[PDB]
């Protein structure tokens, strides 16, 4: 059934198509009469869909482009564990990674920008970074440079096979529709292969390698002085003389006398208390068990044999009774659009970034990383943002599947209907929702706001005045801190020490992830979040719905996924495409992520991170003001805002300059990009035709016509500029301040 | 003297400017050995910074109460190497990029479909005209006096 | 006096599911527009308020919302499926106006019968400036 | 059950068990909003009731002064001022919607497609009755929730 | 309600109607152009002012030209 | 009685002002001829 | 016919076609007691006339708000007790 269809030679490895630029679309291919072209060139770059009708030609174009962003990501991993290499303070970090900040990169003295290699420690001059890498390469064992250097060639090595890969996979052999279509094999190995032997592989060098040599790492040994990894595979007493289960080898395995190897594959569930991560001991176990679960997951699709659920026989069985024919023909819309596909995996992928932004900051799994508050705090901001970007790619990838790839007559499905039919529903009781939530988690503020400003604090809603407090959400965090005992025995601890029967771990003079309380503050702005996501899912929900048909353009998939407007009548029908409602979405997605980060940065600094003394009296970076100040807006200007930007705009001559040079930098583009977002091509296709009229006059008139922006670009080049200047405004704030007070 | 400015060669808040830096510079000074390369990168930045102040100084600037150098631009002959000679050395390569252009523009003005030059841009043609901007000056004033420069509406 | 009106006859309508962008209280004081054709054969199609409905073999009869509604099914109709297609207004009072080719045939061939109107004799820039039909009805295109 | 409304699939709406079910729709009939033939006037004070109570409700123990001493007394004087301004907006409501002397503009039909007679309410004279039950039950469900505040605190939450 | 208006710089291509997804407008014979057709506008109650028309009207500057003017419930485009 | 004004008047234009105008201006609206 | 196998275009009967449906409107008769319907009609006539009824509603309510303003002391509404307080000197002496 399943096979290897690959036919060779398709297309010629030549620099013909690109001294033609624009080859790929038909009126992209004849020429520059307007400027307007080169936008086209670019924004129909990768739409591969509209250069051709079938799927084969598209399938082998995005399997080669994902090779070249693997290549691009080896490339980059080559880089980071170079300059960690060559450019770093790693050796150094090791040595004192509580004080001696990680840094991986040094600007070279031309124009006094030397001044951003500062005193980050270990007699090293350069960028504090924020990425972790440091953390992981304690969580690694690597414990040298020239590891981190041999790992860059490696990468690099695997970054040119990859290049080769695209290349072979789309110029000399590339794989018809038939190979891609095996999603039952697909799915068999991307479980059982690469997730399941990946965790494999990995737990295999955690407790191989990362295991032993971080038992000395934690063991007070300079790394220097502890044996090098292979010492552990050629030498096994080395190995054995502090987890002397492995003098039994695999005996204890296969006998399944597992009973004797808890010295390294733990239950232990709690942080390290020498250095605030997870026990790397309970990570091994962890990937081992991640592996026999995805190896048993990934024989569960028929791929040739007898055996397995074919993907057809699984959806086309759940029929619901008022549901209609349920799950069939789901199959057939998945496996012949790209685009659907993209669209799940882009809300699952973005999802999951944020569970791990969730999962990484209250189960610190490295080595000093939650000590190091400027990489827990980035991390979680990051991976916050990229999973919001991922889930509003993933509404206008829908969106493109309903106008394009969406077909009722030969790739039918029952549910889309069904769902298109009562969509009005749908939104209106989302549009009503999102009005509540709203109301009842930011009217609160302004309740709040106003009653503190008429002098009635003994009305606000606050953990003094009015209780708000998460009752539900308290019940689950103490039942979580009493979970050690009959629910989950043989775990010694809580699975997370961020609630509130838990303890403090102190690491040096850092507090590392104490329990977190929650009051009314922290009803509050979870209903902010919970308000910020309904509205974001109403615009793109919305836009996918409609992408088709309103009652005002039922013909909405004639004039395409990515289009302005149908002109001024019906009172104006502007943004009634998807783009523009995923355009809208992009706003408030990040709304959404920036109170969501602005949360997580106070709740820190504030009930969570700090210092702890010797003598146990833990003080807060802010003061435990979070409860008393995030109950209104004004706290949040005043008491986050202004006053933690404090260390961004006072950061001038300093080692956190370019931070506050991004600061003003990145204030700028937003406002920048409102000169996008609110003003209109016309305007400017005006001036243009008279600054034209100053070139003709001169002789200067360029061929490629000088025109305005199109509509959608200047609402793609307004949102990109605003996404990026808050963005950067964000992060340049919160790394100055996480920096500088530490 | 001008404008209620002393010159930077004898003003006192600009030397401080200098021992301030000097001393902000030998405080990230004190934590690496001197032979290392951190510290001899500082002791260089030290030596631009005292260098840049005493050349700032040697110019003639005039350094304001504030204590830095305030640029004179009205055209005090003293002043030339603010604003005007600088002024004039500017100008002179925004011709040149605006001639080469332009010349550029005319020449691929009589090709079948132009807009492809403009992408695609003719190198040979450009560094055959790359150098013919360095005599701007003179070649833009007798395309004005010819009436080269100016287009006609027609 | 060459084309008569179909005044189209209860004609059953599409197999349809039911769902949320149908007629409004819009149909109950307003007109709403129903458009008949005349399938070969029982096939699918994408309605214009959300949704597949599965057309009759013969003819149908759908009540959608509004005239670009029907308009733009009509032209999905005739493009994707090559089937002749007819819309009317059904206003709450009873009439039923015929309107879609009001001729019998669609409107791009120029068949004469049809009255031009909307119909400037001159270029677009000779129309006079609004000062010259201020404090006047006529705006500026109506002379 | 989600079939459309009387079995017609495109008007905009569903027999869902939510809507159209021998329970939900029992309850949205045998109510003061949906008793079409008996006149309004009954029908809005048996509303301005039920409305006085549940908004004496949120205005002793949730308000200014919930913790004086003046919280039942000015609480249902709020909530009386709310009530005159609901029986406000409701005449003007009336007043706007339909002028005087036209027929009603309910719909004659039902489900069952019966020739049904319209609901006078939707008239002028129709709509001013039912406003003018609305306030004098709205009236008399804030004094009596009052009353119940009063002689009947202690079965009742104080908090 | 909206003021279409067809001009006589038209070239009786038939793509300002059959772009226009309303049935406003429709093409008649004319002697003004080597196609012999011109466009007209009848039906300009039922016009929304999309300018679909106008929008394909591949002139100097357009020959169809639509006038926003006063909007009534079919050129706002209501189903309700 | 002029500590007493704004007991009167602030009551009066700002509720009854919008009453009378609102409810005017709602008939202004909804009239025919 | 409206009842025919999918046919839904009675052009007779529009108001099926339309959607005009009553879809809770019950035309059950009275159900309430006659002797309290009575008592309501003859005690709620008086606001029968809806601009006699608005007339008295705005002219009543604003008199009864200002009563009530007017006549409430500082006990209930702190901006009639007044400072009851010394006056703070503003910055620079008091300007
Ligand atoms: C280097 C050798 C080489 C050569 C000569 C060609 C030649 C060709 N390829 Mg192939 N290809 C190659 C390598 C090569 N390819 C590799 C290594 C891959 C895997 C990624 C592919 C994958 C591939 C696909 C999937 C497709 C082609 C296509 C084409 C044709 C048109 C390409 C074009 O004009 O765009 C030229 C484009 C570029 C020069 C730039 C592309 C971007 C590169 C890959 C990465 C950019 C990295 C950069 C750092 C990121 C930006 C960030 C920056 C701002 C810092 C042409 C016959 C197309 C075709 O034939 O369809 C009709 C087509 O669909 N190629
Ligand atoms: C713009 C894209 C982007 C960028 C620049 C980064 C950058 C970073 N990430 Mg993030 N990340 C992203 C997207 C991105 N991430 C997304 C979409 C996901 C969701 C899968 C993650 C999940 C993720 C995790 C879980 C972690 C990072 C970490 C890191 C940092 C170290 C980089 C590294 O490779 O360490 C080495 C990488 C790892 C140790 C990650 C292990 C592999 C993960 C758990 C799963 C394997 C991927 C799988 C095959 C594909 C998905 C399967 C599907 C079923 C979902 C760095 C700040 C690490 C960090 O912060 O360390 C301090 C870290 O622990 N990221
Ligand atoms: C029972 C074997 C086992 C063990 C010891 C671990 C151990 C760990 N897991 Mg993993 N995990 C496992 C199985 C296991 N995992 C399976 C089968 C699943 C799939 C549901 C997961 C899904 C999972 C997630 C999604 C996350 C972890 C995380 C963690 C860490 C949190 C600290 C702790 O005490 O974990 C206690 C672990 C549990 C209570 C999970 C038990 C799940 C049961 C066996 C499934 C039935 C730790 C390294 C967290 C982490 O790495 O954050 C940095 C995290 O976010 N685990
Ligand atoms: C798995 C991830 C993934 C994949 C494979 C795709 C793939 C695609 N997307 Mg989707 N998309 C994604 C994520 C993804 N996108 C995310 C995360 C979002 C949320 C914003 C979107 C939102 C989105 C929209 C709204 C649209 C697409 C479209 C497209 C298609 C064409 C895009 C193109 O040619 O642009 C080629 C690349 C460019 C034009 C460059 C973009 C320039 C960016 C914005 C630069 C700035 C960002 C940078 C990080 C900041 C540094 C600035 C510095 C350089 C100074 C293609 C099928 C389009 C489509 O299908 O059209 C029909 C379309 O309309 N996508
Ligand atoms: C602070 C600026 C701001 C505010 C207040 C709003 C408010 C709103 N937006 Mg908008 N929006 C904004 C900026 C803002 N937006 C920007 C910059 C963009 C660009 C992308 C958008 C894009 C946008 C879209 C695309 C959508 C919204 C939606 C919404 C609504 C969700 C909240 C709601 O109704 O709950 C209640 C109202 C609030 C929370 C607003 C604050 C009001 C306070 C609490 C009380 C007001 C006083 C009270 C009534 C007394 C009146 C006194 C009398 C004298 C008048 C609401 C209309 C969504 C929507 O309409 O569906 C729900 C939606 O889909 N907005
Ligand atoms: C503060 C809000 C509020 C509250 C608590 C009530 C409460 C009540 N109303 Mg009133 N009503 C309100 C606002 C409110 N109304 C408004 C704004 C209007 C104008 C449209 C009306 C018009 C009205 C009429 C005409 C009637 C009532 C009636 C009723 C009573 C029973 C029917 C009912 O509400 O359930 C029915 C609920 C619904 C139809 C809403 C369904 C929507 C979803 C499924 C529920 C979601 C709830 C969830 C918690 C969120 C009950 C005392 C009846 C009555 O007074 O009988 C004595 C009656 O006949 N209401
Ligand atoms: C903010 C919400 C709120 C608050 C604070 C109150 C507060 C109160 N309610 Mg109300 N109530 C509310 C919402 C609210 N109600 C809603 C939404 C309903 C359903 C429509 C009711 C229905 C209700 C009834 C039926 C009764 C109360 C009564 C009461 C009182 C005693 C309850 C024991 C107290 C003053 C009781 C009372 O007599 O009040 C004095 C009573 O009998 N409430
Ligand atoms: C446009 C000019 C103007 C403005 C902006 C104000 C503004 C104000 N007046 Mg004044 N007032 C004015 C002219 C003005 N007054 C004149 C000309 C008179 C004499 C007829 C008064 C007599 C007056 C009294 C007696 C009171 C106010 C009060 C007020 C306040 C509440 C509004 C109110 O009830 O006013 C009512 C004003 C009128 C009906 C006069 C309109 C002409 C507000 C600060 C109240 C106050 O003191 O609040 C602090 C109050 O009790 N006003
Ligand atoms: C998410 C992401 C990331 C990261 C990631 C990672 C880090 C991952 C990892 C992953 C992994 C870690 C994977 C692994 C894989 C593995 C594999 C794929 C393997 C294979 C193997 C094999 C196949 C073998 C076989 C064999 C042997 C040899 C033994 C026995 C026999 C046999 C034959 C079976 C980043 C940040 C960059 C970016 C974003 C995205
Ligand atoms: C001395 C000085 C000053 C003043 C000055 C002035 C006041 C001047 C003026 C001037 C003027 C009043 C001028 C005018 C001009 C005009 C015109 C009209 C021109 C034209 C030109 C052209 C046309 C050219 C062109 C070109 C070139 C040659 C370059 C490149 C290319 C092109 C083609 C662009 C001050 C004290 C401040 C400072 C110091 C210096
Ligand atoms: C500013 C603006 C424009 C005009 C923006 C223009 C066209 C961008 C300016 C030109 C760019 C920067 C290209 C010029 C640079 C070229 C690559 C040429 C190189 C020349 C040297 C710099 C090398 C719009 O078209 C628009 C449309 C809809 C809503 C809002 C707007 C809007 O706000």
């Amino acid at each position: 059934e399943v096979k290897i269809l690959v036919d060779r030679d398709p297309i010629k490895t030549s620099f013909e198509e690109w001294a033609k630029p624009g080859h790929f679309s038909r009126t992209i291919a004849k020429g520059p009469d307007t400027t307007t072209w080169i936008w086209n060139l670019h924004a129909d770059a990768h739409d591969f869909d509209s250069h051709t009708s079938d799927l084969e030609e598209i399938s082998r174009k995005v399997f080669s482009a994902h090779f070249g962003q693997l290549s691009i990501i080896f490339l980059w991993l080559s880089g980071m564990y170079f300059h960690g290499a060559r450019f770093s303070n790693y050796e150094a970090w090791l040595s004192d990674p509580t004080h001696i900040g990680p840094s991986a990169q040094v600007v070279w003295p031309i124009v006094g920008q030397e001044i951003l290699n500062g005193d980050v420690g270990g007699g090293f001059r350069g960028i504090q970074i924020t990425s972790g890498f440091f953390q992981i390469w304690r969580a690694s064992g690597i414990t040298s440079e020239l590891q981190l250097y041999c790992t860059a060639i490696g990468a690099l090595v695997f970054a040119a096979l990859m290049l080769f890969a695209g290349w072979f996979h789309y110029h000399k052999a590339a794989p018809k529709l038939a190979w891609f279509q095996d999603v039952e094999s697909m799915l068999n190995h991307h479980l059982a292969g690469l997730l399941g032997l990946g965790s494999l592989s990995w737990a295999g060098h955690q407790v191989h390698v990362s295991l032993p040599i971080n038992q000395f790492l934690n063991a007070g040994v300079d790394p220097k002085e502890i044996p090098l990894p292979h010492e552990f595979i050629l030498n096994r007493d080395l190995l054995a003389q502090l987890y002397p289960s492995f003098a039994e080898g695999a005996t204890p395995f296969f006998t399944l006398n597992w009973s004797k190897y808890s010295e390294f594959l733990t239950f232990r569930g709690g942080l390290d208390p020498v250095t605030g991560g997870l026990w790397l001991t309970d990570i091994a176990h962890h990937h081992l068990a991640i592996a026999i679960l995805f190896l048993i997951a990934g024989h569960m699709y028929r791929t040739n044999w007898g055996i397995g659920h074919g993907i057809k026989d699984i959806l086309e069985a759940h029929k619901g009774p008022f549901t209609g024919q349920g799950h069939k023909g789901l199959y057939e819309i998945l496996t012949t659009s790209w685009h659907a596909q993209l669209s799940l995996n882009l809300a699952m992928l973005g999802s999951l970034t944020i569970i791990v932004a969730h999962h990484m900051y209250s189960m610190p799994p490295y080595p000093y990383l939650a000590t190091d508050y400027a990489t827990q705090l980035s991390l979680f901001t990051h991976h916050m943002w990229i999973g919001g970007f991922l889930i509003v790619g993933a509404a206008a990838h829908a969106a493109i599947f309903m106008v394009r790839d969406y077909d009722p007559t030969n790739r039918y499905n029952d549910l889309l209907d069904r769902v298109l039919r009562h969509r009005d529903a749908i939104i209106s009781h989302l549009n009503w929702v999102c009005i509540f939530l709203g109301f009842h988690s930011f009217g609160l503020y302004i309740h709040n706001d106003t009653m503190s400003a008429l002098g009635r604090p003994q009305d606000m809603f606050s953990d003094t005045a009015i209780q708000l407090q998460p009752v539900f959400a308290q019940w689950i965090q103490n039942t979580h801190a009493l979970a050690p005992g009959v629910t989950a025995p043989g775990e010694t601890a809580s699975t997370s020490l961020t609630w509130g029967g838990g303890e403090l771990v102190a690491v040096g003079g850092k507090v590392a992830l104490l329990p977190i309380p929650l009051g009314t503050a922290d009803f509050l702005v979870h209903h902010i979040h919970a308000f910020t996501i309904h509205v974001t899912v109403l615009i793109l929900l919305k836009g996918v719905l409609f992408a088709r048909s309103s009652r005002l353009i039922p013909d909405k998939a004639n004039l395409g996924f990515r289009f302005p407007c149908d002109g001024p009548g019906r009172g104006g029908t502007c943004q009634v495409s998807a783009w523009d409602h995923v355009f809208l979405g992009l706003f408030w997605m990040y709304n959404a992520i920036s109170v969501v980060i602005f949360h997580f940065s106070w709740k820190m600094q504030s009930d969570v991170w700090g210092s702890i003394s010797d003598q146990g009296v833990v003080t807060h970076i802010t003061g435990g003001n979070f409860a008393q100040s995030s109950i209104t807006i004004n706290g949040w200007l005043r008491d986050f805002l202004w006053a933690q930007a404090s260390q961004v705009i006072q950061s001038y001559g300093s080692s956190l300059s370019a931070y506050g040079l991004f600061f003003l930098g990145a204030h700028f583009v937003w406002a920048f990009s409102l000169m996008f977002l609110f003003s209109g091509r016309g305007y400017w296709q005006e001036l243009i035709e008279s600054i034209v009229w100053a070139h003709n006059k001169l002789k200067v008139a360029p061929a490629t016509q000088p025109r305005a922006l199109s509509i959608i670009q200047g609402r793609a080049v307004g949102v990109t500029h605003y996404l990026l200047g808050g963005i950067a405004t964000t992060w340049a704030f919160f790394l100055a301040r996480i920096i500088a007070v530490g | 003297d001008i404008s209620g400015l002393t010159p930077c060669k004898d003003s006192k808040q600009f030397a401080k400017r200098e021992k301030q830096q000097i001393k902000k510079l030998e405080s990230s000074l004190k934590l690496y050995a001197p032979e290392s390369a951190p510290a001899l990168a500082l002791n260089a930045q030290i030596e631009k910074t005292k260098r840049r102040f005493d050349n700032y100084g040697k110019y003639g600037l005039l350094c304001g109460s504030d204590g830095l150098p305030h640029l004179i631009v009205n055209g005090d002959q003293r002043h030339w190497g603010e604003f005007i000679t600088p002024g004039i050395l500017f100008l002179y390569i925004a011709g040149w990029i605006g001639w080469v252009g332009r010349s550029y523009l005319i020449a691929i003005s009589g090709e079948k479909k132009p807009a492809m030059k403009e992408i695609i841009i003719d190198v040979p043609l450009a560094s055959r005209i790359i150098f013919r901007g360095f005599i701007w000056p003179v070649a833009a004033y007798r395309e004005f006096l010819n009436g080269d420069l100016i287009a006609k509406d027609v | 006096g060459f084309t008569p009106p179909q005044l189209d006859p209860n004609t059953p309508s599409p197999i349809f599911a039911g769902s949320t962008g149908g007629l409004l209280r819009k149909a109950q004081v307003e007109e709403f527009y129903v458009i008949t054709w005349n399938s070969p054969k029982e096939q699918i199609f994408e309605m214009p308020t959300g949704g597949a409905a599965i057309m009759r073999e013969g003819p149908n009869l759908l009540k959608l919302a509004r005239k670009e509604q029907c308009l733009a099914l009509g032209t999905r109709l005739r493009s994707k499926y090559k089937i002749t297609y007819q819309f009317y207004r059904v206003f709450p009072n009873g009439e039923v106006q015929y309107l879609h080719p009001k001729d019998g045939v669609y409107p791009e061939k120029a068949n004469p019968g049809r009255e031009g109107v909307g119909l400037n004799m001159r270029s677009i820039g000779k129309n006079v400036s609004p000062i010259e039909v201020k404090f006047t009805g006529k705006q500026s295109y109506d002379l | 059950v989600v079939q459309p409304i009387n079995g017609d699939p495109f008007i905009g709406s569903l027999e869902t068990p939510v809507t159209s079910s021998p329970l939900i729709a029992w309850y949205l009939s045998n109510l003061p909003g949906y008793r079409t033939a008996v006149n309004p006037l009954l029908r809005g004070v048996e509303v301005g009731l039920a409305h006085g109570f549940f908004l004496v409700g949120p205005f002793v123990k949730a308000g200014p002064l919930r913790n004086t001493a003046y919280a039942g007394s000015a609480g249902s004087l709020a909530a009386a001022g709310l009530v005159v301004i609901l029986s406000m907006c409701l005449t003007i409501y009336g007043i706007s919607s339909f002028k005087e002397g036209e027929p009603s503009i309910a719909p004659s039909l039902t489900l069952t497609g019966r020739k049904k007679q319209p609901d006078q309410l939707q008239t002028a004279d129709g709509w001013a009755k039912f406003t003018g039950g609305f306030f004098f039950g709205g009236i008399s469900g804030v004094t009596w929730a009052y009353f119940l505040l009063y002689v009947l605190d202690l079965p009742y939450f104080v908090k | 309600s909206h003021s279409v208006k067809i001009y006589d710089t038209c070239i009786g291509c038939t793509q300002c109607v059959r772009a226009c997804p309303t049935d406003v407008l429709e093409m008649i014979p004319w002697d003004g152009c080597k196609a012999k057709q011109i466009a007209s506008a009848p039906r300009t109650e039922d016009c929304v002012g999309c300018k679909r028309c106008e929008s394909a009207c591949p002139t100097d500057f357009l020959s169809v030209r639509v006038y926003l003017w006063h909007e009534t419930t079919r050129s706002m485009g209501l189903a309700y | 009685t002029f500590n007493n004004l704004p007991s009167i008047f602030v009551p009066l234009v700002g509720l009854v002002f919008p009453a009378i105008a609102m409810a005017s201006l709602f008939l202004h609206i909804q009239k025919n001829k | 016919k409206y009842g025919d196998k999918s046919v839904y275009f009675d052009l007779e009967d529009l108001g099926n076609t339309t959607g005009q449906w009553d879809v809770y409107g019950s035309d059950a008769p009275s159900p309430y007691n006659p002797l309290q319907s009575k008592f309501f009609e003859t005690f709620a006539a008086p606001f029968t006339k809806r601009g006699l009824l608005l007339k008295f509603l705005i002219l009543g309510g604003g008199s009864l708000l200002t009563y009530v303003s007017a006549n409430s002391t500082g006990d209930v509404l702190p901006i009639k007790r007044g400072p009851q307080e010394p006056p703070k000197l503003g910055p620079r002496g008091k300007l």
